[PDB]
């Protein structure tokens, strides 16, 4: 959205694949400074963090992005 | 109104004679003599349309053509001297080497002319498709084009789209020499407006040479190759042999002779305004050539003493041996085969007269002088400043005539249009941004006076093709720009087997009693080059021959705007029109009167109109640049419109109801604010 | 009548007064009412012209910030104000028109100045809508 | 004496004070010509003038002081 100039509400999850390849076939030589990221689940959720990580570093990070974070 | 009672005596008579030819239909004819003049006398024109739309049209043609003798430009310093376009605002763009005043007047003449004529040429267009429709055609363009179109002659039809074919066929094939001319242009332009010029990119179009750039003649002085070597001038040996304004008309009638064409008439040798009388006695002294009929044929020319009035009698008296070959002809098939050979026929009689080898004979240029090769590439580049330069912007312009009227271009895109196919095809970059208020195209003369304009890229190439053809068969020897077809008579019988025809014959079969080929060919055009291509490759080793269509004069100033509505609201979230970005440039005009007071306690007007906006996109994206509010030269740095949108950014963040994220200047971080919470 | 009142105008009945309470509004954190706060309120009533005509009459009329004309400045803070056609002096738009117009647009004025509809208040055009209707 | 003022719906057509812009305010009886006349003209030269008699009135002040 940075690069091609679309609308805000424009390519979201369920189309990114097809509007990956309207915007190289469009114009090529912009495609090639785009740096994507290959992530996807069972990756985030295969982390091996055991002992004493699981509640300083992985439990307290998802209790910030809840609702009431200072009572959970 | 002593002509005007004749005039309209004969504008009537016309229509009288049209509505009665409309009684032989043309599937019967079977001689194409009479067929050809009753397709002259049954075309309807704008007799076609409403009564209250016959007349609106008209309307619109006489107020556009008053805006553009009668508009005016005045100064921002002194609001009481106005200049018109004809005297005085050409003379800037013709003869200033100031940056600043040729930018000036290229700008102010678009503004107010531009944006009458905007409204007017919508609604002319809009008429003009409803007159075209209703003559059999697709839209005004395809009527335009009817001029060429030759049907059924066996071997000899031209179609009216096929002249679109072979326009873009031709162009292709100048594009190599018109990329060797704009490489050299702009390396001797950048000796002349140093820190303005790219090395890579396109040329800004208030540097070159008039107020459209339609030729680049006027660039001759900054970019002459020998400038200490004068070009060849006959002005002052005519003096000394006292040559009058009647001996350089008897040295015209003599070249005619010399190829075999007859002599003038002795009417005409009577009547005739070959000098100027002085007086009170006023008149016209534009020159022009006279087919009054019954075999009247007259010149009408103020003529001065002068090299070029020299010239300019071998061009008028080619006109006159042109009309005096088809008299034999019917009335209505009496002009040239199509619109473009009448003044092709004309430029290739002062072509072969300007030779240094037709000058030493003739009188003048004595007889012991052996031109130079430095000052043949002297001619040659002269010339191509007039030729050369003008076929990209003749291309150009026609192309997007035809598309506006055939719809490929919409209303809302007609301004975007213009510019991208300047960038591309002429190579010229506009200096300020202009959106869809703005008519540009309409400024030129031919646009708002209702002209054709193909008729100047055809003629172009039929001058050289003649040329050609006439040399071969006077027995010339070297390079064609040395060429004289005087002394032969057999030259003089090929050009009189065309001459002789009128439009009795297709303009397809009139090329082949010539040249010996059916269609238009650029061949003999770059043949005439030549030796000027080779010089201009090898003065372009170092440099960069091509453009890029992304630099611009304003880009390096401006600052890019990014706007994400529906993340920093989502839903309760406004529509992004043309009345959120005029509210846009009131707070960046606010924002900068409020630097200006509390950092340099200086009071400047600015104004929304000093904001100026390019390349708008879906996404919400923009550039601008702030310019002195009545000083279009006069831009603000970008150093100091940031530090002025710093200073205000928590307002203009209010006013969109953006919070800093969905608001990005792109090289405006936000920096301040320590998080020391606890005591 | 043999003699004249000063304080009858021709352009005096389609005005509409503003008066604009800054420090109780803010307090602290309030800035300076200069000649520069009065050019962009001018530019956000013909914003707000603007915006009427299009939704309301489909009409693009180009309206600027020399269309509003304003007369009675003082120290409290307040004047007068009417709307012109945009290069027609004569062409003044009826008061009743412009009241609509501010009323459309009296979210997006306020937060251009930081104020909260009682430190801006136009004298003739009340605030109406609003159900407190809470609890389900 | 030079400056001008022309019309919103003609640009073309600009009237001096002197000839045009006076037989409007002498003769007409239209309310809305009278004002376009009466305000345009205090415009452009109403602010020129404005800046030059301000320097002006400065200027003035300064030579009748100096005669006492
Ligand atoms: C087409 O019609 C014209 C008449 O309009 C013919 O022209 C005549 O030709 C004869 C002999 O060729 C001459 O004697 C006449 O003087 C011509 N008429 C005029 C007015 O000059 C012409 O020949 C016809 N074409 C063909 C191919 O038959
Ligand atoms: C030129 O315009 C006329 C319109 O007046 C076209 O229509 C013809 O008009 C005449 C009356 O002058 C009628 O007798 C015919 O019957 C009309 N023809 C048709 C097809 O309606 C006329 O056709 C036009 N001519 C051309 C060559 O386009
Ligand atoms: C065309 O040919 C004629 C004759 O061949 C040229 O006239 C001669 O010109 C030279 C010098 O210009 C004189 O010495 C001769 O006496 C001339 N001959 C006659 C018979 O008068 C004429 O100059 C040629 N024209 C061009 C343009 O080359
Ligand atoms: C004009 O012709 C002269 C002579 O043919 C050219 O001068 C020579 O050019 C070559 C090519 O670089 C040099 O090696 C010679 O040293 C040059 N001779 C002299 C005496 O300097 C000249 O280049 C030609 N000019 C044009 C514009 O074509
Ligand atoms: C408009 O702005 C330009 C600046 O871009 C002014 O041009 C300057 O003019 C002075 C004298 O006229 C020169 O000494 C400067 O070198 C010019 N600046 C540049 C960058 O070349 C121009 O004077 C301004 N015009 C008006 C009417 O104020
Ligand atoms: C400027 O606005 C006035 C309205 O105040 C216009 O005056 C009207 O003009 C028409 C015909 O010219 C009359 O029928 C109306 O009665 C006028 N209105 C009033 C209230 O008297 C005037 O035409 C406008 N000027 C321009 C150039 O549009
Ligand atoms: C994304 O843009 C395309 C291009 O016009 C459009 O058809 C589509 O509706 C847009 N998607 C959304 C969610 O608006
Ligand atoms: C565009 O880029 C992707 C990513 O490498 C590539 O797979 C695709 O083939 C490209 N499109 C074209 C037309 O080459
Ligand atoms: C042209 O006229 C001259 C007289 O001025 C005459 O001598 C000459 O023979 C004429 N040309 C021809 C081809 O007869
Ligand atoms: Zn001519």
């Amino acid at each position: 959205i940075n690069g091609f100039d679309l609308p805000e509400g424009n390519v979201t999850q369920e189309n990114f694949v097809d509007m990956q390849q309207r915007c190289n076939a469009s114009d090529p030589a912009a495609y090639a400074q785009l740096v994507f990221q290959t992530c996807d689940i069972n990756a985030f959720l295969s982390e091996a963090v055991e002992g004493t990580g699981l509640a300083f570093i992985v439990f307290t990070e998802a209790i910030t992005k809840m609702p009431l974070s200072p009572l959970w | 109104q002593n002509m005007n009672n004749a005039g309209d005596k004969w504008s009537a008579f016309l229509k009288e004679q049209s509505t009665l030819a409309q009684m032989y239909p043309l599937q019967e004819i079977q001689n194409l003599t009479v067929k050809l003049q009753l397709q002259a006398l049954q075309q309807n024109g704008s007799s076609v349309l409403s009564e209250d739309k016959s007349k609106r049209l008209n309307t619109i043609l006489n107020t556009m053509s008053t805006i553009y003798s009668t508009g005016k430009v005045c100064n921002p310093d002194n609001p009481q001297e106005c200049l018109l376009l004809e005297p005085g605002l050409n003379e800037i763009m013709a003869n200033s080497l100031d940056y600043n005043e040729r930018l000036w007047a290229w700008e102010s003449w678009r503004s107010e002319v531009g944006k009458q004529l905007r409204p007017l040429y919508e609604e002319y267009v809009v008429l003009k498709n409803e007159m075209a429709r209703a003559n059999h055609y697709e839209d005004y363009g395809d009527y335009w084009r009817g001029d060429y179109e030759v049907n059924g002659v066996d071997g000899y039809d031209y179609s009216r789209g096929q002249l679109i074919e072979d326009v873009e066929h031709t162009f292709e094939e100048i594009k190599p020499l018109y990329e060797h001319l704009h490489a050299y242009v702009r390396a001797k332009l950048m000796n002349a407006y140093p820190s303005y010029i790219s090395p890579i990119g396109c040329l800004p179009a208030h540097l070159l040479g008039d107020m459209w750039g339609r030729f680049w003649t006027n660039l001759y002085s900054l970019t002459v190759p020998f400038g200490q070597k004068p070009n060849i001038d006959v002005t002052d040996a005519m003096v000394d042999q006292a040559w009058d304004a009647q001996r350089i008309f008897k040295e015209a009638e003599k070249f005619f002779v010399s190829v075999g064409l007859p002599n003038m008439t002795q009417g005409f040798w009577e009547n005739s305004m070959l000098t100027d009388p002085g007086n009170v006695q006023k008149a016209v002294c534009h020159p022009t050539a006279w087919d009054l009929g019954k075999g009247d044929f007259r010149i009408l020319m103020c003529t001065k003493v002068t090299m070029d009035d020299f010239l300019t009698a071998h061009h008028e008296m080619g006109h006159i041996q042109y009309d005096m070959a088809y008299a034999a002809q019917p009335f209505l098939l009496r002009n040239g085969a199509n619109e473009g050979f009448h003044e092709a026929v004309g430029e290739i009689m002062s072509l072969s007269a300007a030779t240094p080898k037709h000058l030493k004979s003739i009188g003048l240029l004595s007889p012991d002088f052996q031109e130079d090769n430095e000052t043949e590439i002297n001619f040659l580049l002269k010339q191509a400043l007039t030729i050369v330069g003008t076929l990209p912007f003749t291309y150009m312009l026609e192309k997007w005539r035809w598309m506006v009227f055939k719809g490929e271009i919409p209303k809302d895109q007609w301004m975007k249009k213009w510019w991208e196919m300047k960038r591309e095809i002429v190579g010229v970059v506009e200096p300020v941004p202009h959106d869809e208020t703005y008519c540009d195209p309409a400024s030129l003369f031919h646009v708002s006076n209702d002209y054709s304009f193909i008729r100047y890229y055809t003629r172009t190439l039929y001058q050289f093709q003649f040329q050609e053809a006439l040399c071969q068969a006077a027995k010339h020897e070297g390079p064609l720009h040395k060429c004289d077809i005087s002394n032969s008579t057999e030259a003089g019988q090929k050009l009189f087997n065309m001459l002789r025809l009128g439009k009795s014959e297709p303009w397809t079969l009139a090329l082949e009693n010539v040249v010996g080929a059916k269609n238009m060919n650029v061949r003999p055009l770059l043949n005439y080059f030549e030796p000027l291509f080779t010089w201009l490759k090898d003065q372009n080793k170092n440099s960069f021959v091509g453009w890029s269509t992304d630099w611009s004069p304003y880009a390096d100033q401006s600052i890019k705007v990014r706007i994400s509505l529906k993340s920093a609201l989502g839903d309760k979230a406004y529509e992004w029109n043309d009345n959120e970005m005029y509210l846009f440039r009131s707070s960046v005009a606010y924002a900068m009167r409020q630097y200006f007071l509390k950092v340099k306690n200086q009071m400047i007007l600015f104004g929304e109109e000093d904001v100026r906006v390019a390349n708008l996109k879906p996404r919400i994206s923009f550039n601008f640049f702030v310019t002195a509010p009545k000083n279009v030269s006069d831009i603000i740095p970008r150093t100091e419109v940031e530090k002025a949108i710093r200073m205000s950014r928590s307002r203009i963040n209010d006013a969109f109801r953006l919070n800093d994220n969905s608001l990005e200047f792109l090289g405006i971080q936000p920096t301040l604010g320590p998080p020391n919470q606890p005591p």
